[PDB]
DNA sequence: GTTGTGCTATGATATTT
RNA sequence: AUAUCA
DNA sequence: GCACAAC
């Protein structure tokens, strides 16, 4: 069950809603007005780690489920996606 | 407590807590009788009891250090709620609520160290490093967006959670020369 | 006719934030 | 709050 | 989730 979901369930849960934009339309009136914008931001590959500890002096690196353990730690892995962030913009459609 | 018939000056005194007595080690005279169990007592306001069901479980625990004592609940969804009345006297909340918005700053260093992957000890020691510098004409005028960031430095370098100077310029924002007075004029206080 | 409102075994013990 | 005990 | 009580 748990691979299933590491494998393909959480690729497609950072894929369903996804990217969200943001658009800033002008008043038209004269420059600085007559800008219209809309700006970009998506999610693509998902990346997971093996098990790693961040310590109190900066320092990462793996752990050990005995570790986890015997500190009190969590045995977990770090996520990591691919941002990108678009900009687009019109005059007072393209 | 000290003993009404003995009384040597250091007063050698046991609490026999099995028994619920407090009890005089050189006399044997019960000094108290009352005795009530302050973990279990401390189990009331803080609990794991998030659901509800809990008859023990009848306080809350506050913390007057950081956010002096604001007691305030939050008009909420229960079981039995119509959408209508907590919009109401939500929308009636608004109306009631300037020192007692710049409270507000420490969801900017709460933010911060969220945005620094730094623990729950280092929040309330920069929050508590802001609060007993902000107001001080010993900081004046200086960048007030570089004087929590400065108490940041100041909350990190007691709770033994490495952070250069140069990790949190990174941050916010910060201005080298400008964080770096601000960090001596506070570190004196 | 529909809604709405009380309660639903005795004690005991052991963890988990 | 879960688990459990007769 | 009952089962009986009032709108
Ligand atoms: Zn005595």
């Amino acid at each position: 069950s748990f691979n299933q979901f590491v494998d393909y369930t959480l690729q497609d849960i950072i894929c369903e809603d996804s990217t969200l934009i943001l658009e800033q339309l002008a008043q038209h009136t004269t420059e600085s007005d007559n800008i219209s914008r809309k700006y970009e931001i998506s999610f693509g590959k998902i990346y997971v780690t093996k098990p790693m500890v961040n310590e109190s002096d900066g320092v990462t690196h793996a752990l050990y489920p005995q570790e986890a353990r015997l500190r009190n730690l969590t045995y977990s892995s770090g996520l990591f996606v691919d941002v990108k962030k678009r900009t687009y913009e019109a005059i007072d459609e393209l | 407590l000290t003993c009404p018939e003995c009384k040597v000056y250091p007063p050698k005194i046991v609490e026999r807590f099995s028994e619920g007595d407090v009890v005089c080690a050189l006399c044997g005279l019960v000094l108290s009788d009352k005795l009530v169990d302050t973990r279990s007592e401390w189990r009331t306001f803080s609990n794991d009891d998030h659901n509800g069901d809990d008859p023990s479980r009848v306080g809350e625990a506050s913390n007057p250090l950081l956010d002096g004592n604001n007691l305030s609940t939050r008009i909420g969804k229960g079981e039995t709620t119509d959408m209508r009345f907590t919009k109401e006297l939500n929308k009636a909340q608004g109306k009631n609520v300037k020192d007692n918005e710049v409270q507000a700053a420490f969801a900017k260093i709460t933010m911060l160290c969220d945005a620094a992957e730094l623990p729950k000890i280092v929040k309330d020691c920069a929050k508590e490093a802001y609060k007993l510098c902000h107001d001080e004409k010993t900081l004046k005028g200086k960048s007030m967006e570089s004087i929590m960031a400065a108490s940041i430095l100041i909350g990190c370098r007691r709770a033994e959670v490495a952070r250069t100077f140069k990790e949190i310029q990174s941050l916010i924002h910060v201005k080298t020369k400008e964080f770096g007075k601000t960090l001596n004029i506070m570190k004196n206080i």
